[PDB]
C-alpha cells in the first residue's frame, strides 16, 4: 500500500525556545540501505518551499543548523534549536519509499505563540446597497484571536465561503472572514463561535 | 514507479555529495581562504609617503638612512658622547626617520588642536594611513559608517609628553587619549565609524606582520568584511635608542645591514604601513582593487631561546613552514623570501640558517633572499608590514628589489648550498606560469616569530572591454579645508600630468567614487585632458575658471523646485534629447501620454529654433494649449534626467505649472495622470486670450498692496523683491511706464493669460467640466509643499480642484521657500530649461537665515551634455549628495589610482556685560564666543575657528565642551545647560541662544 | 549558483494549451531528473509530475488527474524543461513549481501563477460594511484576477488596518473584504489594476 | 571549569567622543557572541 | 573512531582449517558488507570474497577459485565476522585485509600474516659472501618462519647495511642475503627468534 503519514499539524513555536516537529509513518521507512527514508522540508510563507533535511537527519547546504534531525523508522523528530522568523512556514514530512506522491500531506502548521487570545466577533450585516445588484453577504468578523481553530456557524450553514488571514509581526494573532453570499429572498430569514479562547457560545446577528 | 534503489539513492547519493562539495569548499574558505589586499599605505624612512613612491627608493637602490630627526626637539648632545656606557646616549650616528611625523592636521578630523598636540605620532600618523589606504582603494572612508571593519595596528609603546602623573599645561585630559596603544586602534575606527574589531597589536618588530595575521583570521572567520591591518613605529623620543644601546645592539650608523659581513648592529629605523585586507571573494565580488593575496600567515614564539632578546632557529624554522602548511604551499612555491633581516651580525646568521632549513633544503630555484631594512632600517611593528608593500609593489611592477648593504654577503651563513641567493641585483621577476609567491619574515625583541605568505593577485582582471562616451562626467574633489581644496586639484593635475594617458571617464569614476564628500567641494566637467588640467590649474590656485566652488557643511538631501514660465526660447532640449539617452525615453513616453489628449506630439516641435515660430508669424511659444504641454514634458523629463544620475528630491515646488510636475515626479499622479492634467488644462487656460496677462516686477510686496486694483493684483510672490502682477491692460502697460523712469523694471513677460486671480474661475464650469475624475489622488513618493495653501501637506490632496485652487489664489512662492529653510532643507534644484527666478531664492536667502544654493539643470541657449554635466558638479559643489553609482553605472569606467587626501599638515608637538546696545552685541557675543571656543579647543591662532563647522567635528568632546559652557558661564555669568554643546551644535547656534537668552 | 528560473504566465480558458518553461542554470542538467509540482490556493503542494534523467531513459510519471495532458520534457542542448498544459480544467488555478528532483526536490525555483478562470476583467464594486454600533469596513467583490491593493485613509492609516486575502467563488471570481478596527468617517479606496479602476467609499452605519 | 562557547569584539563605531560608550554597537557584540556560540538570548542566566 | 581489529594468526599445513576473525567497532556492522582482500607476498591486493549486509540479505560471493572452501559469516550481537579458512593452500601463504564494504573498502583494518608451508622451524645456515677482490656479504637461507634481523658489526655498522627482503623457494624454506657496502673484517649475527639459533660469522676473500 501507500505509507500515509500524520503531523502534529498546529503546533506552536515562540523566540528563544528549542521546538521538536514530529512525524508518524505507517510502515517503517528504515531501507535495508539502513538509511532512513524521510524528508523534512519547509515553506515560507508566500514563497518558495526549501529543503531542510533529507535521509532522516542530515542537512541540506546551505540550511542553517539551527534545524536537527532523527528518530526511528516509524517516529521522525526535527527539533529547531532556536526558532526565529525564517523558521516559520508549513513543515513537510516527506516518505521516499513509494513514489507516486499525489500529495504532500497536511503539512504543520508553524505560528508565533503567544497567550490566548479575546476573538472579536464582529457580525457586519449587508449595505443597501449591496441589495440592488440581487447579492448580499453578511460579515462575521473574528479579529485578534489565537489559534485559528475555529468555525463559524450561520443559524435562524453551507453557504459560507472562508478567509483566513495573514498572521502579523507585532500582535501574531489571526483574523478570520466566514462570506455568507445571499440571495432576493432568503435574506429576509446570526454567527457564533467555538473559539478556545472562551467557552459559551457568544451569538450576535445582523 | 521511481525505478526501485536506481533513482533515488543515486539521487540522494548527489546530494550527500555536493553538500559535500558545499561544506568542504566551506572548511577550505573558513582556513585557507586567500584574502585580498585591497590597498596600500605606507609612510616610510625617507620621502616615502605613499606605496607608489616607495618604489622609486626601492627599485633604484636609495637607503633611507640619513640622520636622526631634529624636529621633534631631541637633545642630539647628550644622545652621543665618547663613553659608549654613559646613561642617556645613544649608539647609532642616524636612521630612516619621517619627517613628517611631526606634524598633522587636526581640524580633519573630529580632533581638536589640543588634542592632536596630545596624540601620539603613531596615532596621529595612522589615521591619515587609514584615510589614505581608504581613498587609495576606491572606498570613500566616509561610506564605511557602521561596517564591520576591524582595525589591527602594531605599535610600540614610547614616552612622548610630561609624565601622565604631572599632567600639563593645556594637556590634561588628553594625555591618556594620546600615550596609549589601546585608542590606536579604536581610535581609526572611531573617526571613520568602524564598527569591526579594532585591535592593537603589541610584540615589537613583528607586530604588524602578527596584526596582519589577526586580520586575515577576522577574514577567514567572517567576524569582519573588511580589515585595516598594519603597524607603525614612530618615535616621538630617543629613549630606546639610548636603551637599544646599552645592550649594544645598535648599528653606529644606523643602517640594516642584512645579512651582510660588514654588520655592526641591527640599526633602527621609524616608519608606518598599513594593509586594506578583504577576502578575495568579497574583494573581487564588490570590485575593490586586488593588488596582492595574503594566503597563510603563521605567528609563534622563540620559546626558552637565549635570552628574551636573542633569536631562535627551530622556532623559526617551524613558523615559516607553518606558514607555507596553512597556505596550502611548500618551500618551492615562495619565489622570492623577504625575511626580517635585522641588520646585526647574529640575528642575520640564525635567521638564514632557518631560511635554508623550510626553504633552501628543497629548492628547485634560487630563493631571492631580500630585506626592506637594508633600504629603510629596522621598523620595528612597521616592518611585517613594510616588507609586505615590497613585495607587493615587486609584484604589481615585476621587479625583484636590491638588498643594499649586501655586497660583501656574510662569512657566518652557509652559502654554498646556492639555494638561497641574496638580492643585491634587481633580478627581473615576471608574470609566468607558476603563481608568483612569496613570503615575509618578522621576529620581533619579544620573542614571537611570524611570516605570512603573499601570492600574486590570481590575473583575472584582465578582460576589460572598451569604449566611448559622450557623457561629460564631473570630476569632483572635495577636502576639509579651503587650502586643502586648493591641494586636492594641484596634486591631481600633477598626477595627470606625470601619468598621462588616463581616460576622462576613469578619473571622474575614482574621483566621484573613492573620494569622501568633505566640506570644501570642487566640481567640473571636463572636456578634454587640457581643459580639465587648466581648471585643475586654477583651482590649485583658487581662480574658479569653468567650475563650482561651494563650501557645504551640513547639507545632504535637495530640494526639486519647478520655475513656471520663463523659458520662451524652448530651442535647448533637442540637444539634450540628441544627446541624452533618457531624455530621449523620459520625454518620448511623456509626449505619448499628451498625444491622446492634446494631439501635439512635441518631437516635430523639439526639433526646431526659437524663431522657428516667428517664421510662421507666431511669437516666441505663446500659444498657451501648445506652449503648456511642452514645458511639462520637457520639465518631467529633466526631473527624470535628475533623478537617474542619482539625486532624488527632498521636497517639491511648484510655481504655477510646476504643480503637475509635482503630481507626475513624486509618485503622487502617473506620467498618463499629469499629462492628462496639463493637456486638458492649456486648453481650458488658452480660452482666455484677450487683455489677460502677468507682469514679474521686483516692486515691492508692500506698496504693490497698494496697487492692487484695476483688475492687475498679485499672483505670486517669488521672493522679496520679486513679484508676480496678473490683470487686464488697465494697468498693464502704465506700470511700465510709470515704474521704467526709477530704476524699477516691470519685466512683462510674453504671455496672454492671468493666473492665480479672479478670472480663472470664469472657466471654472469648463475646468471642472474638462478635467474629469480619473487622476485619483494617491500618495506619492516625495514629501511637496502646496503653493496654494503655502503649506508641508499631504500627498494626497491632488485632484480637479486642487487645480483650480492652485490657480485661485497667490502662490507665496517666497513663503513655501522660506518655510523650506525653515523644516530644515537648504539646497534647491530649478529643474528647468532656463532657471528663471535663480537670484530670486538667493535674495530669500540673503535677507532672512542662511544663504540658499542655487543649482539649475540647464540654461537658455545651453542644453549640451557639457551643460548638464556642470549642473551636476554645481548641485554637487552646492551640497547636493548626487548619487556617483548612477552616473557611472555604466559608461566603461575603471578604477584609477589618484593621490590621496593633501593633508594640510602643521607641527604639533609635544615635548616632555553688555547691556543689549545694538546687533553690535550679537557680533560681540558671536566673537566672545568664538574666542572661548578657540580657547578650550587650543587654537593657538585664535584667529578663526570654521563657524559652519559643529561641535562634533572639531574636537569639543566632554573636556573641550564642559570647559567651553564653564567659560561662557563665568564671561556672560549665565547657566548653560550641561548638555548645551548638544543643544547647540554650532557656535553659530550657540552664540544666537546665548544672546537670546537675555532675560 | 543555481537557479530554476521560470516563465509561461498568461489567461487561459477550460479547455485550453499553455507552456511552463524552466532554465537550469548552474548544473549539469542531464542527470537531474525534473518534476512539476503545484500549489493549490489554501494549502501546501501536490506533486503533478517527473520526467526520468536523459540517461535514465527519459520516461516519464504523471498524476492519474493530469496524465497525458500534462506532457513533461526537457533537453540539455538549450537546457530547458517544458511543462506543456493542455485543457487546463479550472482545478489547474495553481501556482506550479519547477522541482530539481524526482525524489529530491530541492530549489523549487521560484513558482509561476497559472491562473484557469472564465470570467472577464472588471472593477470591484465596493460595498460598505456599516459597523453595529466597532470596526469599519467595505467590500472588493466582483473581481478578477488577482493584482489587488487596498488601504484606508488612503494610506495615512496603518495600525489596525488588515486587507482580507482573495476568496474564489463558484462563479470565478474573487472576493475580498477591508476592515480597520478603531473607535471614531473611514475612506476606503480600491485600484483595480488590469482594468483600472478605482473606487471610494466612505462608511457611516 | 567552564567551556567558553563563543565570544566576540565589536568596535564602538562612530560615537559622541572616543571615551563615550555607544548604545548600538554594544548590542551587536552581545549578539554576535551570541549567533557565534549558536545559543540565544534567554539560555544566558546571568551577566557580568 | 573506528578499527577493524583482526585476529587469527598462527601455524597452517596444506590441508587444515582457520579462523580469520575481525570485530568493527565505531559503527553499526549490520548495514556495512564484510569483505576479506588477500596480498600474495610481491605484489598488491586480491580480492578474496564479501558477504552482502544482514539486510541486503547476507548473500555470500567469493571468487572463483576460493569459491566453497572459504566460509563467509558474520553477527551483530557480538559484532564479529568470520573468514573460515578450510583447506588452505600456498595461495594462503599471504596477508588477509578485512574490508569495510563490499564495493568500498574503507578502513582495511590491520592486516593479519596467515602462513601456510610444510616446512619446520630451524635456525638458519650462515654462508658468507666472499668479495672478489668491494662488497662484503653473508646468507641466512635455510630458516623459516618469518622473524628476523641481521645487523653488520653487531648493531655498530649501519651506513651502509641493507638486508635484503625475505625470499621463498620452492620447497618452502626463507632465503636472506645481508650486505654492506664500504672498502676494507666484517662480522655478521643472524637471531633465528622461534627456535634461539644465533650464529655469527667473519668473512675474508
Ligand atoms: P563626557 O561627558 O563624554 O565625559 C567623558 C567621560 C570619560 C567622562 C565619559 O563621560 C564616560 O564616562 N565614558 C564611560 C567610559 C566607557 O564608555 N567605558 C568604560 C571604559 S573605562
Amino acid at each position: 500500500d501507500v505509507v500515509m503519514t500524520q503531523s502534529p499539524l498546529s503546533l506552536p513555536v515562540t523566540p528563544g525556545e528549542p521546538a521538536s516537529i514530529s512525524c508518524r509513518s505507517s510502515q517503517s521507512l528504515l531501507h535495508s540501505n539502513g538509511y532512513n527514508y524521510l524528508d523534512w522540508y519547509l515553506q515560507k510563507p508566500g514563497q518558495s518551499p526549501q529543503l531542510l533535511i533529507y535521509l532522516g537527519s542530515n542537512r541540506a547546504s546551505g540550511v542553517p543548523d539551527r534545524f536537527s534531525g532523527s528518530g526511528s523508522g516509524t517516529d521522525f523528530t526535527l527539533k529547531i534549536s532556536r526558532v526565529e522568523a525564517e523558521d516559520v512556514g508549513v513543515y513537510y514530512c516527506m516518505q521516499s519509499l513509494q513514489t507516486p506522491r499525489l500529495t504532500f500531506g497536511p503539512g504543520t502548521k508553524v505560528d508565533i505563540k503567544r497567550t490566548v487570545a479575546a476573538p472579536s466577533v464582529f457580525i457586519f450585516p449587508p449595505s443597501d446597497e449591496q441589495l440592488k445588484s440581487g447579492t448580499a453577504s453578511v460579515v462575521c468578523l473574528l479579529n485578534n484571536f489565537y489559534p485559528r481553530g475555529a468555525k463559524v456557524q450561520w443559524k435562524v450553514s453551507g453557504n459560507s465561503q472562508e478567509s483566513v488571514t495573514e498572521q502579523d509581526s507585532k500582535d501574531s494573532t489571526y483574523s478570520l472572514s466566514s462570506t455568507l453570499t445571499l440571495s432576493k429572498a432568503d435574506y429576509e430569514k446570526a454567527c457564533e463561535v467555538t473559539h478556545q479562547g472562551l467557552s459559551s457560545p457568544v451569538t450576535k446577528s445582523f | 514507479m521511481a525505478s526501485t534503489d536506481s533513482e533515488k539513492v543515486a539521487e540522494y547519493l548527489r546530494r550527500a555529495t555536493l553538500d559535500l562539495r558545499a561544506a568542504r569548499q566551506r572548511i577550505r574558505e573558513l582556513e585557507g581562504e586567500p584574502v585580498a589586499v585591497v590597498a596600500m599605505a605606507c609612510r616610510l624612512p625617507g620621502g616615502v609617503s605613499t606605496p607608489e613612491e616607495f618604489w622609486e627608493l626601492l627599485s633604484e637602490g636609495r637607503d633611507a638612512v640619513a640622520g636622526l630627526p631634529t624636529d621633534r626637539g631631541w637633545d642630539l648632545d647628550s644622545l652621543f658622547h665618547p663613553d659608549p656606557t654613559r646613561s642617556g646616549t645613544a649608539h647609532q650616528r642616524g636612521g630612516g626617520f619621517l619627517t613628517e611625523a611631526t606634524a598633522f592636521d587636526p581640524a580633519f578630523f573630529g580632533m581638536s588642536p589640543r588634542e592632536a598636540l596630545a596624540v601620539d605620532p603613531q596615532q596621529r600618523l595612522m589615521l591619515e594611513l587609514s584615510w589614505e589606504v581608504l581613498e587609495r582603494a576606491g572606498i570613500p572612508p566616509t561610506s564605511l559608517q557602521a561596517s564591520p571593519t576591524g582595525v589591527f595596528v602594531g605599535l610600540i609603546p614610547q614616552e612622548y609628553g610630561p609624565r601622565l602623573a604631572e599632567g600639563g599645561e593645556g594637556v590634561e585630559g588628553y594625555l591618556m587619549t594620546g600615550t596609549t596603544t589601546s585608542v590606536a586602534s579604536g581610535r581609526i575606527a572611531y573617526t571613520l565609524g568602524l564598527e569591526g574589531p579594532a585591535i592593537s597589536v603589541d610584540t615589537a618588530c613583528s607586530s604588524s606582520l602578527v596584526a596582519v595575521h589577526l586580520a586575515c583570521q577576522s577574514l577567514r572567520r567572517g567576524e569582519s568584511s573588511l580589515a585595516m591591518a598594519g603597524g607603525v613605529t614612530v618615535m616621538p623620543t630617543p629613549g630606546m635608542l639610548v636603551d637599544f644601546s646599552r645592550m649594544n645592539s645598535l648599528a653606529p650608523d644606523g643602517r640594516c645591514k642584512a645579512f651582510s659581513a660588514g654588520a655592526n648592529g641591527f640599526g633602527m629605523a621609524e616608519g608606518a604601513g598599513m594593509l586594506l585586507l578583504e577576502r578575495l571573494s568579497d574583494a573581487r565580488r564588490n570590485g575593490h582593487p586586488v593588488l596582492a593575496v595574503l594566503r597563510g600567515t603563521a605567528v609563534n614564539s622563540d620559546g626558552a631561546s637565549n635570552g628574551l632578546s636573542a633569536p631562535n632557529g627551530r622556532a623559526q624554522v617551524r613558523v615559516i613552514q607553518q606558514a607555507l602548511a596553512e597556505s596550502g604551499l611548500g618551500p618551492a612555491d615562495i619565489d622570492a623570501v623577504e625575511a626580517h633581516g635585522t641588520g646585526t651580525r647574529l640575528g642575520d646568521p640564525i635567521e638564514a640558517r632557518a631560511l635554508f632549513e623550510a626553504y633552501g633544503r628543497d629548492r628547485e630555484q634560487p630563493l631571492h633572499l631580500g630585506s626592506v631594512k637594508s633600504n629603510l632600517g629596522h621598523t620595528q611593528a612597521a616592518a611585517g608590514v613594510a616588507g609586505v608593500i615590497k613585495m607587493v609593489l615587486a609584484m604589481r611592477a615585476g621587479t625583484l628589489p636590491r638588498t643594499l648593504h649586501a655586497s660583501e654577503r656574510s662569512k657566518e651563513i652557509d652559502w654554498s648550498s646556492g639555494a638561497i641567493s641574496l638580492l643585491d641585483e634587481p633580478e627581473p621577476w615576471p608574470a609566468g606560469a607558476r603563481p608568483r609567491r612569496a613570503g615575509v619574515s618578522s621576529f620581533g625583541i619579544s620573542g614571537t616569530n611570524a611570516h605570512a605568505i603573499i601570492e600574486e593577485a590570481p590575473q583575472v582582471v584582465e578582460g576589460e572591454r572598451v569604449e566611448a562616451g559622450d557623457v561629460v562626467a564631473p570630476w569632483v574633489l572635495s577636502a576639509s579645508s579651503a587650502e586643502g581644496l586648493r591641494a586636492q586639484a594641484a596634486r591631481l593635475a600633477a598626477h595627470l600630468r606625470e601619468h598621462p594617458g588616463q581616460d576622462p571617464r576613469d578619473i571622474a569614476y575614482s574621483l566621484a567614487t573613492g573620494r569622501a564628500a568633505l566640506p570644501h567641494r570642487a566640481a567640473f566637467a571636463p572636456v578634454d585632458e587640457s581643459a580639465a588640467l587648466r581648471v585643475l590649474d586654477g583651482l590649485a590656485t583658487g581662480n574658479a575658471d569653468g567650475a563650482a566652488v561651494g563650501t557645504s557643511r551640513a547639507q545632504q538631501r535637495a530640494v526639486f523646485v519647478f520655475p513656471g514660465q520663463g523659458w520662451q526660447w524652448a530651442g535647448m532640449a533637442v540637444d539634450l534629447l540628441d544627446t541624452s539617452p533618457v531624455f530621449a525615453a523620459a520625454l518620448r513616453e511623456c509626449a505619448d501620454a499628451l498625444e491622446p489628449h492634446l494631439d501635439f506630439e512635441v518631437i516635430p516641435f523639439l526639433r526646431a529654433e526659437a524663431a522657428r515660430r516667428e517664421q510662421d508669424a507666431a511669437l516666441s511659444t505663446e500659444r498657451v494649449d501648445v506652449v503648456q504641454p511642452v514645458m511639462f514634458a520637457v520639465m518631467v523629463s529633466l526631473a527624470s534626467m535628475w533623478r537617474a544620475h542619482g539625486v532624488e528630491p527632498a521636497a517639491v515646488i511648484g510655481h504655477s505649472q510646476g504643480e503637475i510636475a509635482a503630481a507626475c515626479v513624486a509618485g503622487a499622479l502617473s506620467l498618463d495622470d499629469a499629462a492628462r492634467v496639463v493637456a486638458l488644462r492649456s486648453r481650458v487656460i488658452a480660452t482666455m486670450p484677450g487683455n489677460k496677462g502677468m507682469a514679474s516686477i521686483a516692486a515691492p510686496a508692500g506698496e504693490v498692496r497698494a496697487r492692487i486694483g484695476d483688475r492687475v493684483e498679485i499672483a505670486a510672490v517669488n521672493g522679496p523683491r520679486s513679484v508676480v502682477v496678473a490683470g487686464d491692460s488697465d494697468e498693464l502697460d502704465r506700470l511700465v511706464a510709470s515704474c521704467t523712469t526709477e530704476c524699477i523694471r516691470a519685466k512683462r513677460l510674453a504671455v496672454d493669460y492671468a493666473s492665480h486671480s479672479s478670472h480663472v474661475e470664469t472657466i471654472r464650469d469648463a475646468l471642472h467640466a474638462e478635467l474629469g475624475e480619473d487622476f485619483h489622488p494617491l500618495p506619492g513618493f516625495v514629501p511637496f509643499f502646496s503653493t496654494v495653501t503655502g503649506r508641508w501637506t499631504q500627498p494626497d490632496e491632488l485632484d480637479a480642484g486642487y487645480w483650480y485652487r492652485n490657480l485661485r489664489r497667490t502662490v507665496r512662492f517666497a513663503d513655501a521657500v522660506r518655510a523650506l529653510a525653515e523644516q530644515g532643507y537648504r539646497t534647491f534644484l530649478e529643474v528647468s530649461a532656463h532657471p528663471i527666478l535663480t537670484a530670486a531664492i538667493e535674495e530669500i536667502g540673503d535677507g532672512s537665515g542662511a544663504d540658499l544654493s542655487a543649482i539649475h539643470s540647464l540654461r537658455r541657449g545651453d542644453g549640451s551634455l557639457a551643460d548638464f554635466g556642470e549642473a551636476l558638479s554645481r548641485a554637487f559643489a552646492a551640497g547636493v549628495a548626487v548619487d556617483w553609482e548612477s552616473v557611472h553605472l555604466g559608461t566603461g569606467a575603471r578604477r584609477v589610482p589618484l593621490p590621496t587626501y593633501p593633508f594640510q599638515r602643521e607641527r604639533v608637538w609635544l615635548e616632555p556685560l553688555a547691556s543689549l546696545p545694538a546687533p553690535e552685541r550679537e557680533k560681540a557675543l558671536f566673537e566672545l564666543v568664538r574666542s572661548h571656543a578657540a580657547a578650550v579647543l587650543g587654537h593657538a591662532s585664535a584667529e578663526r575657528v570654521p563657524a559652519d563647522q559643529a561641535f562634533a567635528e572639531l574636537g569639543v568632546d566632554s573636556l573641550s565642551a564642559l570647559e567651553l559652557r564653564n567659560r561662557l558661564g563665568a564671561a556672560t555669568g549665565v547657566r548653560l545647560p550641561t548638555t548645551t554643546v548638544f543643544d547647540h551644535p554650532d557656535v553659530r547656534t550657540l552664540a544666537a541662544h546665548l544672546t537670546s537668552e537675555l532675560g | 549558483e543555481v537557479q530554476l528560473v521560470q516563465s509561461g504566465g498568461g489567461l487561459v480558458q477550460p479547455g485550453r494549451s499553455l507552456r511552463l518553461s524552466c532554465t537550469a542554470s548552474g548544473f549539469t542538467f542531464g542527470d537531474y531528473a525534473m518534476s512539476w509540482v503545484r500549489q493549490a490556493p489554501g494549502k501546501g503542494l501536490e506533486w503533478v509530475g517527473f520526467i526520468r534523467s536523459k540517461a535514465y531513459g527519459g520516461t516519464t510519471e504523471y498524476a492519474a488527474s493530469v496524465k497525458g495532458r500534462f506532457t513533461i520534457s526537457r533537453d540539455d542542448s538549450k537546457s530547458i524543461a517544458y511543462l506543456q498544459m493542455n485543457s487546463l480544467k479550472t482545478e489547474d488555478t495553481a501556482v506550479y513549481y519547477c522541482t530539481r528532483g524526482g525524489t529530491l526536490f530541492d530549489y523549487w525555483g521560484q513558482g509561476t501563477l497559472v491562473t484557469v478562470s472564465s470570467a472577464s476583467t472588471k472593477g470591484p464594486s465596493v460595498f460598505p460594511l456599516a459597523p453595529s454600533s466597532a470596526a469599519l469596513g467595505c467590500l472588493v467583490k466582483d473581481y478578477f484576477p488577482e493584482p489587488v491593493t487596498v488601504s484606508w485613509n488612503s494610506g495615512a492609516l496603518t495600525s489596525g488596518v488588515h486587507t482580507f486575502p482573495a476568496v474564489l467563488q463558484s462563479s470565478g471570481l474573487y472576493s475580498l473584504s477591508s476592515v480597520v478596527t478603531v473607535p471614531s468617517t473611514y475612506i476606503c479606496n480600491v485600484n483595480h489594476k488590469p482594468s483600472n479602476t478605482k473606487v471610494d467609499k466612505k462608511v457611516e452605519p
